[PDB]
This record gives C-alpha cells, structure tokens and sequence, in this order.
C-alpha cells in the first residue's frame, strides 16, 4: 504493498 | 485522502485472464477466418479502438459473434488477445508484421508504436 | 521471449471504470439495504473471494440483481466498490470499521490486512 | 514504457 498515490 | 494498492491492477488483470482460461463469464466469440476465440467484450473494449466502437454501438452490443475481417491474421490477433489479458506482447521476426497490421486494424496505438520501433531498428 | 508495457494493467482498469461511470455493458446490480449499485461480474469477480464464489455457481451466475446481508453498511460497499475499479481505498477514521467488516464479508483480504494495521497503529 | 518483464 500500500501506498500514498 | 485515498491510500493505492500498487499490485492491484495486475492482480485483477491476472484473474480476468484466469476466468479466461476457465471460460468464465466470456460472453463473445471472435471469429478470426477459421479459428474462433473466446473473450470478455470488456477487455476487449477497455484495450481496442475498433471493440470500444464495436461494442458501444446500440446493435452490436448485443452480438455474441463478431467477425473480424478476412484479411487479419489468427495468430496475430491471438498474440494480441494474449497481450489484453497479461500486458505481455509475444513480439518475434516471424510474426511483427502480421501483430502490427492488426495491432492498426483494432486501433491498440502503443502496440503500434512498439511495432515500428523494432521494424525501424532492423532497417 | 515476451515484452511488457508496464502501464498496461492500469490502463484497462481505468477503461474498466470509465464503462462504469458510463453504464456501459455493466450486467448486474448489488442492493446493499437502500441502495443500488451497477457493476461488472468479472471485475467483482476479480476482486473478491465472495463475488467468485458467487458468480461461479450454476444458478447464481444468471441473476442480474444479488442482495447483500442487510448488516453491510452501503458507504462501506462504495468505497470498496470503487477501489475495485481504481486500486485506491478512501480509508477515513470515521468509515475504517465499516470498510473491514464489508472486507471481510467480501473476502477482499489485502483490504483487511491494511484496515487492521491502520486500526492497531491508532491503539 | 516497454520493459523486458
Ligand atoms: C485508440 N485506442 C487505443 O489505442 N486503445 C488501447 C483504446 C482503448 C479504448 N477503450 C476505452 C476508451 C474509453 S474512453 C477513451 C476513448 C474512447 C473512444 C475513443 C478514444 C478514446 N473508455 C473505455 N474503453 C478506446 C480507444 C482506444
Ligand atoms: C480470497 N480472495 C481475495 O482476497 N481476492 C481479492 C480474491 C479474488 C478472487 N478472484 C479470482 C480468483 C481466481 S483463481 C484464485 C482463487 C479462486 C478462488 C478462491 C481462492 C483463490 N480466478 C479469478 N478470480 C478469488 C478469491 C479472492
């Protein structure tokens, strides 16, 4: 895996 | 304020191909002169121009058959077929001809683009 | 002996949510209490172990509408849903209990596995 | 984008 786009 | 799974598309686009193998929910054959391919009319419309035009239009919509013109290469558009469901392009010598040309006849722009760019290279 | 277009994967599945917006070819409907939602079986079913199970089953791959338990709060099934179609989670204080219930009903286990660190950083 | 995957 998750991330911040 | 949204968080992305990275992997996310490539894990749906892994299980579309999946239900493909599996004939699951495929709700069109492409007919291709001789052979006949099984498919989702929306990954076929999601990756080409001409299935995008195809299936948005009020009475094809509704076909469980298309034919593609006789012209076009089966294991081109097989190779292409592939290519929508895995993002991976079987590109060799043998066949980049018959992949570019219809590649161009179901308007898929970046496989065209690649298409040149290895004929270009050879010349 | 393959090439790959890495953009490819989420290329389609933005094509795939365009459709969405767009209603196009969109062949069922969720009712989760009030509300109703239309989708695409193969992106549900690419997406979650309840769906597939679901739509993998003799009878209840040829229903147009399925009901949700009447426990599954519909803002939960939107955010869900629309990951689904974006790989990205809008995850907020106030809607992280919701989302990992319908997570787990749905059986998205990714999903559940970030509601559950994001629930024990905040304790 | 093309990569070698
Ligand atoms: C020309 N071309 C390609 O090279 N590919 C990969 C295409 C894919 C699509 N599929 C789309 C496009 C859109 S909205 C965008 C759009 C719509 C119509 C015309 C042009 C552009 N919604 C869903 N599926 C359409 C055209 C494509
Ligand atoms: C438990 N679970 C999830 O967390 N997600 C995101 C799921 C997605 C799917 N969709 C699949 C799986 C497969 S074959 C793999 C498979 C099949 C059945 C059971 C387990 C595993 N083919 C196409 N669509 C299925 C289960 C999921």
């Amino acid at each position: 895996a998750w991330v911040i786009p | 304020s949204c968080i992305q799974f990275t992997r996310h598309a490539s894990d749906v686009l892994l299980n579309l191909n999946r239900l493909r193998s599996r004939d699951i929910l495929t709700d069109v054959v492409i007919v291709v002169s001789r052979e006949q391919f099984r498919a989702h009319k929306t990954v076929l419309m999601a990756c080409s121009g001409l299935f995008y035009s195809i299936f948005t239009d009020q009475l094809k919509c509704n076909l469980s058959v298309i034919n593609l013109d006789p012209e076009i290469n089966p294991e081109g558009f097989c190779i292409l077929l592939d290519f929508m469901y895995t993002s991976r392009l079987n590109l060799r010598e043998g066949n980049i001809m018959a992949v570019m040309a219809t590649a161009m006849y179901l308007q898929m722009e970046h496989v065209v683009d690649t298409c040149r760019k290895f004929i270009k290279a050879s010349e």
